[PDB]
DNA sequence: TTTTTTT
DNA sequence: AAAAAAAAAAAAAAAAAAA
């Protein structure tokens, strides 16, 4: 199952709207995804398997090591201890895909990175002068699991991930991953699982033209065409964000306070129509794709209930 | 055999100790195959003594406790070899266990830092260091059994179970098994302990005398050592007539765990799949209230309990009796009888 | 072994004040302790007496004498005769059980059980000194030191008695010492309203003629017994005599 | 030989000591304790070294302080009385005068009526500090029971009554005496404590203010505001008169003989007549009545 | 204490009272204060030192200071209604060891605030220089270090009148009521013999006249009129 | 004690979302150069403009309009929203408004631009009462 | 205001 | 002539936080 966050994957591994735009202004294609769900849901064995399907991936957790962040690997690593180092910089993140595992428990120094590293915003954090700042242009995909384990009756963002309203903000996609005890999902969720235990390798039962070695060609095929963009679904977008804004109008009513009012809103719209327009067709924008990302948003949102 | 009551734990313990096979997938990565099982009870109810138990008849084991442990030590150290002047990592703990099994007293009175590595070691079975420029990844297999005290002094059967256990959600769904004891207040039981326990207190080693306490003793005589069929000298195992179902001693029972773990590789069959789905479809679906809430990985339990069982009667193919005897300890372990 | 002296919150042990929030511990450390002694201060004047005597004694003047005597009459031993007498007897013996001592301790543990769960049932909430097997082992090497004391490579009656008497002084200072905490209380008011009027000063009724009315009436056993015994408790106006048969109001 | 620094009290503020080398030759041996403030009369002298002149690329010579004479000046900072070595010693002529006027009528009346002539009233006060800092005497039974021989003083009451003068005028007069206040002392800081020495690169004990106060007194400002952490480690000093400490694999008893003198403030800031004691202050009976 | 860590003798530092020792301090914003640093303030102000011993190291310091502070009514502005316990959460014996109290109040009239705001203005132009004191700063320092030379006695007729005063002083305000006034103990008598003595040295003179202890004795009034007010 | 303080509030609305949709979306699809840096710095330190004597008047009448703006005939006991700050903040601004356009002494559009802009974030400071 | 825990 | 030091474990004091 979780057709739509495969499709919400295809949609981060193209990349939205890039090389900026009239006076300099800064946009970056990169897209912020956050993944949000029980316990037992395998979010993190999908997160496994994009970082496997991704060239530039990079997987990250709670704790374990303090190399992770803030620091280069090349801290006091020559035989001389030349004290080599580039001050304020991650992991690969000019151009990577920063993939992240219990986004709730990490400090306030990894938390503070990744604050900074906001929005195709450089690190420019200085210990002894130096400042030569890393290039951090990173799509961020992070998985983070409910304070109480379960999801809750009472109001969401009060219960939230016990994270920023800021950093919750700057993400362009939210969706949920919640457990509903049925029968008619539980039962072809088992049958799979044994199914795949049975003949220990990947069954017939799956049906799938296309392998990862073709997706990973196809990715950079589509990433190279970089359809431009297309003036005319200005009004269609303007009135899309004119009914988002009435939704905001109707966001004090509660039960789920996501519904904010945020011009982010509208440029993570246009960067995931852009993404749509990107991942195949010719050098136009189609309003399908603004359709489709609305769509998507909406499939994203309904999920609190 | 000195445990009163606790059948279905020493069930546990020997199907855990001989636990399901390990999966790898070309592209499915690897599956964990082994069996984990936690402790939460009240005070004074022999748990400490079986893990003891469990240390002395398993193959490989190492005694780990909560207080006396730290987490960084647990796993590796950096410490220079002498003679060639070149710091090279030690190895940890349940590192020398792989394979094997690692037994934790004290397991909520650990330093919650440490607990994290826990969480790692459970996830994908292997702890990387990157330290002090050494990057390398150890592998580390071995099952782990613990113990721990519940909040308060003693459990309180009328509060929520998460309220009870001071330890967090994300290791203790990890956990395959969970088991709570509580000494009911029973005359019955009282007199039938107090008589079980006198029974024990009341023991001699064979050819000595009462009269003076146990003494040191030497080694064997050789430094070195080492008709058949007709014999049955401790092949059937009843030492001394007590009951009448059968015993066996522990050197065979060892004897026959090492059979089990080399000779035989089982694989399930379709009737116990439809059993097992049908159990997992029904239990996720009754809508009771129970210990602790379930979700996909459940199956994976019963996938490797039913392929233990299978291991225990020698059979290279998983039959329908084993998915109902997985059920049934489930339920027992989940629900209560 | 462990020897450990430790004091309650607000220093005196504050016997208005439950049990409950008298001791911090908590179940676990006390289950591996064995032998615990409450210690109260008390006012009579006459051990008071005693004790002043006995203090200006040991006063260094007189007791530095007092004491060689007990050194000269054989009552008394030196420590360092003392010291090697304890490590014999440990190297030496180590004594063992009889079935009969077994039965004793087992009929024993079980009427102390059952006592705990009467305690319980009554006081609605958890002991804070609990009774588990580890008290039935603690009696049981209990019983083998007193037998290891005289070097009998047996233990027997003898050694069993004091063992219980010794572990049942331990266990009612500390565990039964007022379970309750100090219907609730207006059917003790009800009660003795009508024994006043009903029985003048003087004169005694049967014990069980009163139990026969008040449980006829809504008062029944389990209440009436409590408040019969604590108002003997109250040892102002009723008293008992010539066994339970007789209540005496003085 | 031992490492002199500059007295705190006497360096100018926010600024660094200067260490110098003491060394000390026959019969001057064990005469200095570790942590006190001391005066040493001496000759400076002055020797070659190789690394001084090395890491200075100067002809630096080093400079040590061959010890003459010591005198101890810890607490009792009143040094215009006399003069000598030791003010605490007597020529025979001062004991023939001690046996002569030991023996009036009324001497008591006279000894408590010269202490502190400074502050009018307060007579049990005056009768008390001095019979606190007189003692008992130590009991020792066969050896096997121990008697505590020095009294302990409690003072109570409301501001203004010259609590602390009294305080001060027992540090200027007893032989050892220690100074603490409020939450300037740690529990650990009265008490012994465990320290890793920075050259032998082990642990080893370092001395707390009680042992200083051993035979002789310590002195506690606002005994009633210091935290009861910093105050319950103090039960064992007072009455068991031993500190026992089993830290970092040392397992050692030290021996503290200290009379403690305390002072505070009642709830509210006045005592309350109609009120017992258990309702005017926040200490509990085993501290009380010690 | 400072220390380097694994570094012996945890080396003190100088806090900024130890600082301002053997001087005149100063201190602003002085009702946020620390509890461990109130403590050991009030402790300290009577006895001019403050001693402080801990792991394993002891020293008695000088702390031979003037204080002077500012704080602030709780609630924004001085309630008239109340005292100065009662607008101050600044604890009881604290107030004791100040010798006087000055409270200033801003109002709402047309008459004073237009003449603040022409002399706040009138400085940044015409006499940006030209204030006009009587004496210059250079007079002023001459004069303190002169009549700091100066030790002044007692005589029979001020000690007389001394004690006079503090014994109306104590009558008077014992009179009000019991358990809720206390003010006066001797430390205001202590405080009102030094009063005295430099009132008497800023004129230069080497002895006491009863006027130096009536103005003393006004001072005292007034701050316990002040309280009233 | 800051000198002044802004505040933006976002709040829904059909004509102004429009608008900044609008120009959002144009950026999407007559200003200076460092010259404005060494303007800044010759205005910094060669001009020292100082006020003159008939913007005193202008401050004080200022300064005695919004106390009496601060109080009213009622008893309610008004805050003193005119403090010695509001004053000293008027001062500074107006010798800021003669800093630029390279004047030497100020004039009275200078403090009644200075007034303006002190006294408009102040009628946005109010709370839900008033 | 107090005790706890982390640096 | 010189291996000498990064990595751990254990003991405090200060500050801030929660009840
Ligand atoms: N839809 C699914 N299909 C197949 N297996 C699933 C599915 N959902 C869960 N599982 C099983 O659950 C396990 C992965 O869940 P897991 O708890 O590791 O992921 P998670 O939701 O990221 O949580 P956690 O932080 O606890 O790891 C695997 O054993 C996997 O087989
Ligand atoms: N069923 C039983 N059969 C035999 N002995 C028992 C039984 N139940 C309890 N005991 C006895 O109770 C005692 C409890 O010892 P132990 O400390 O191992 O128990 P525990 O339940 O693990 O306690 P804890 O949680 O305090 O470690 C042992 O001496 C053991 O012999
Ligand atoms: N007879 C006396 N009784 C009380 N105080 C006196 C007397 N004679 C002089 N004084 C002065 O009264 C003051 C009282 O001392 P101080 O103000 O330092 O505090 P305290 O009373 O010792 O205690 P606290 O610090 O708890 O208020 C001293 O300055 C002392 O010189
Ligand atoms: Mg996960
Ligand atoms: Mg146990």
């Amino acid at each position: 199952g979780n057709l739509d966050v495969k499709k919400a994957l295809l949609l981060l591994l193209v990349g939205g709207v890039d090389k900026r735009v009239g006076d300099g202004m800064k946009i970056r294609g990169d897209i912020n995804v956050c993944l949000m769900g029980d316990p037992g849901v395998a979010k993190s064995q999908l997160l496994k398997a994009i970082c496997k399907i991704s060239p530039r991936g990079v997987y990250t957790t709670g704790k374990g090591s303090s190399g992770v962040g803030l620091t280069a690997a090349v801290m006091k690593d020559p035989v001389t201890d030349e004290m080599i180092l580039e001050g304020g910089a991650l992991v690969l993140a000019d151009n990577g895909i920063c993939c992240i595992d219990e986004f709730d428990k990490m400090d306030e120094s990894d938390r503070t990175a990744i604050h900074e590293v906001m929005e195709q915003q450089t690190i420019s954090i200085s210990k002894a002068g130096i400042n030569t700042t890393l290039n951090a242009r990173t799509s961020i995909l992070a998985a983070a699991n409910p304070l109480y384990g379960r999801y809750n009756p009472r109001l969401s963002p009060l219960d939230n991930i016990n994270l920023p309203a800021a950093l919750l903000s700057r993400f362009d996609i939210l969706f949920l991953m919640l457990d509903i005890p049925s029968r008619d999902d539980d039962e072809k969720l088992a049958e799979h699982v044994t199914y795949v235990h049975m003949h220990n390798k990947q069954p017939d039962l799956d049906f799938t033209p296309v392998e990862p070695s073709k997706m990973r060609e196809y990715i950079a095929y589509a990433k190279t065409k970089r359809p431009v963009m297309s003036e005319a679904v200005n009004d269609y977008v303007v009135q899309a964000y004119i009914r988002l804004r009435q939704d905001s109008k109707r966001e004090m009513d509660s039960k789920f306070s996501f519904g904010q009012a945020t011009p982010r809103t509208l440029l993570g719209i246009i960067r995931l129509s852009q993404a749509l327009a990107k991942l195949r067709l010719a050098d136009m924008v189609d309003i399908d794709d603004v359709e489709e990302a609305l769509r998507l948003v909406r499939v994203s949102k309904e999920s609190l209930y | 055999p000195s445990i009163y009551g606790h059948d279905h734990i020493k069930k546990a313990i020997l199907l855990m100790l001989m636990g399901g096979v390990e999966k790898n997938l070309e592209n499915g990565s690897h599956l964990r195959g082994d069996i984990n099982i936690l402790m939460v009870g009240d005070p004074s109810t022999a748990k400490s003594q079986l893990l003891r138990f469990v240390l002395n008849t398993a193959s490989l084991a190492i005694a780990t406790t909560g207080r006396g442990s730290s987490g960084v030590g647990l796993t590796a150290a950096v410490t220079t070899d002498r003679e060639t002047g070149e710091r090279r990592l030690e190895a940890g703990a349940m590192v020398l266990a792989d394979r094997g099994v690692v037994c934790i007293d004290e397991f909520d009175k650990m330093t919650d830092v440490d607990r994290v590595a826990i969480h790692e070691v459970m996830e994908q079975q292997t702890v990387t260091i990157a330290k002090a420029g050494i990057h390398t990844t150890l592998n580390a297999r071995c099952s782990v059994i613990a113990a721990a005290n519940p909040v308060f002094g003693q459990y309180d059967v009328n509060r929520d179970p998460h309220q009870n256990i001071a330890l967090p959600d994300s290791l203790l769904s990890r956990f395959d098994l969970l088991f709570v004891v509580t000494d009911d207040i029973n005359e019955i039981r009282d007199r039938s302990i107090s008589e079980h326990v006198l029974r024990t207190h009341r023991y001699l080693p064979p050819g000595y005398l009462e009269g003076e306490p146990v003494r040191e003793r030497l080694n064997l005589s050789l430094a070195v050592g080492e008709q058949a069929g007709a014999k049955l000298a401790k092949n059937k195992g009843n030492y001394n007539g007590t009951e009448i179902p059968k015993l066996v001693t522990i050197p065979f029972l060892r004897k026959y765990v090492q059979y089990a773990k080399e000779r035989v590789i089982p694989q399930l069959t379709q009737e116990a799949i439809n059993v097992i789905v049908k159990n997992y479809t029904d239990l996720r679906n009754d809508d009771n209230t129970k210990k602790s809430p379930i979700t996909a990985r459940t199956l994976e339990t019963l996938i490797r309990l039913a392929t233990a069982h299978a291991k225990v009667r020698l059979s290279k193919t998983v039959n329908k009796v084993d998915a109902k005897v997985a059920a049934n300890l489930l339920r027992f372990a989940l629900l209560g009888e | 072994s462990v020897l450990a002296a430790a004091n309650p919150i607000y220093g005196r042990y504050d016997d208005l004040k439950s049990p409950g929030d008298n001791i911090d511990f908590q179940t676990t450390i006390l289950s591996r302790f064995d032998m615990i002694f409450i210690v109260k201060d008390d006012h009579n004047e006459e051990r008071d007496i005693s004790i002043a005597n006995h203090v200006i004694n040991i006063h260094t003047g007189n007791a530095n004498a007092m004491q060689n005597q007990q050194e000269e009459n054989g009552s008394e031993i030196s420590i360092e005769k003392m010291k090697r007498y304890i490590t014999y007897c440990r190297l030496k013996c180590a004594p063992r059980l009889s079935p009969q001592a077994a039965e004793k301790l087992s009929s024993n543990f079980v009427t102390i059980r059952k006592q705990l769960l009467i305690n319980e049932l009554e006081s609605t909430e958890r002991s804070s000194i609990p009774i588990t097997i580890r008290q039935l082992e603690a009696i049981i090497r209990i019983t083998e030191s007193l037998a290891k004391l005289e070097l009998s490579p047996i233990a027997q009656e003898r050694h069993v008695d004091e063992a219980i008497r010794l572990f049942q002084a331990s266990t009612m200072d500390a565990a039964s010492q007022d379970p309750i905490g100090g219907t609730s209380l207006s059917e003790i008011r009800r009660f003795e309203q009508e024994l006043k009027r009903r029985l003048p000063i003087g004169w005694s009724t049967s014990y069980q003629t009163l139990r026969r009315e008040f449980v006829d009436t809504h008062r029944f056993s389990q209440l009436a017994l409590d408040k019969a015994l604590y108002a003997l408790e109250k040892h102002e106006t009723i008293q008992l005599r010539h066994q339970g048969q007789n209540i005496y109001r003085s | 030989r031992v490492t002199l620094q500059e007295a705190p009290g006497t360096v100018p503020p926010g600024r660094l000591p200067r260490h110098r080398e003491v060394i000390l030759l026959a019969d001057l041996v064990d005469v200095s304790k570790p942590g006190e403030e001391v005066e040493v009369t001496g000759i400076y002298k002055n020797n070659y070294d190789g690394n001084l002149n090395a890491k200075n690329g100067f002809p630096v010579f080093a400079t040590i302080i061959e010890a003459n004479s010591i005198k101890r000046r810890e607490g009792n900072t009143a040094n215009e009385g006399e003069e000598g070595l030791d003010v605490f010693s007597w020529t025979e002529e001062e004991e023939r005068e001690f046996r002569k006027i030991s023996r009036d009528r009324g001497i008591i009346d006279k000894i408590i009526s010269s202490m502190a002539p400074s502050i009018y009233g307060h007579r049990d006060i005056k009768t008390a500090v001095a019979c606190s800092l007189f003692g008992g005497v130590p009991k020792n039974v066969n050896g096997k029971h121990s008697i505590r021989g020095d009294i302990n003083v409690l003072l109570l009451g409301d501001p203004g009554t010259a609590k602390s003068q009294i305080l001060k005028y027992v540090e200027k007069t007893a032989h050892r005496a220690v100074f603490a206040t409020g939450q300037g002392a740690s529990a650990v800081g009265l008490t012994a404590s465990v320290r890793k020495d920075p050259i032998t690169k082990e642990w080893t004990l370092e001395g707390g203010a009680l042992v200083l106060a051993d035979k002789g007194v310590c002195l506690i400002d606002e005994f009633d505001k210091m935290n009861d952490q910093d105050r319950t480690s103090i039960h064992e000093a007072m009455e068991q008169q031993s500190i026992s400490i089993s830290k970092a694999g040392i397992v050692t008893t030290l021996q503290a003989r200290c009379s403690i003198i305390a002072a505070a403030n009642p709830n509210g800031g006045r005592y309350n007549s109609t009120l017992p004691l258990a309702q005017n202050v926040s200490l509990t009976e085993p501290i009380l009545s010690r | 204490v400072v220390r380097d860590e694994e570094g012996g003798d945890y080396t003190i530092e100088a806090g900024a009272l130890m600082l301002a020792d053997n001087g005149i301090c100063c201190i602003d914003e002085f009702d946020k204060m620390d509890i461990s640093d109130q403590v050991a303030i009030h402790e300290a102000m009577e006895q001019q030192t403050i001693s402080i011993a801990k792991a394993g190291i002891h020293a008695t310091l000088n702390a031979r200071t003037s204080i002077l502070a500012a704080a602030n009514p709780v609630g924004g502005r001085y309630n008239r209604k109340l005292s100065l316990r009662g607008n101050l959460n600044m604890t009881a014996p604290i107030m004791s060891r100040f010798d006087l109290f000055f409270v200033i109040l801003d109002d709402c009239n047309e008459k004073i605030d237009t003449e603040l705001a022409s002399h706040i203005v009138d400085l940044h132009m015409k006499r940006d220089e030209a204030i006009e004191p009587p004496f210059s700063a250079e007079q002023l320092r001459r004069y303190i270090k002169y009549a700091r030379t100066f030790k002044p006695i007692l005589t029979k007729e001020a000690r007389s009148y001394l004690v006079e005063k503090y014994k109306e002083l104590r009558k008077d305000d014992a009179q009000g009521f019991s358990r809720s006034s206390y003010r006066i103990t001797v430390r205001q008598l202590e405080s009102m013999i030094r009063l005295s003595e430099a009132i008497a040295r800023a004129n230069c003179v080497d002895e006491i006249t009863p006027s130096f202890i009536a103005e003393a004795y006004d001072l005292l009034r007034q701050s316990i009129i002040r309280v009233d007010v | 004690r800051f000198d002044l303080v802004y505040l933006v509030l976002d709040k829904v609305d059909e004509k102004n979302d429009r608008e900044l949709a609008k120009h959002l979306t144009n950026l999407y699809l007559v200003l200076p150069v460092e010259f404005l840096t060494m303007y800044i710095s010759y205005a910094k330190e060669h001009i020292h403009p100082i006020i003159t004597e008939a913007a005193k008047t202008e401050l004080v009448r200022a300064y005695v309009g919004m106390r009496k703006m601060g109080d009213d005939s009622r008893s309610d006991e008004k805050r003193i929203t005119a403090t010695t700050r509001q004053l000293e903040s008027m001062i500074r601004l107006a010798e800021a408004h003669a800093k630029m356009k390279l004047k030497n002494v100020v004039e009275l559009e200078d403090v009644q631009e200075a007034v303006r802009l002190i006294r408009s974030a102040i009628k946005d400071y109010a709370t839900d009462p008033k």
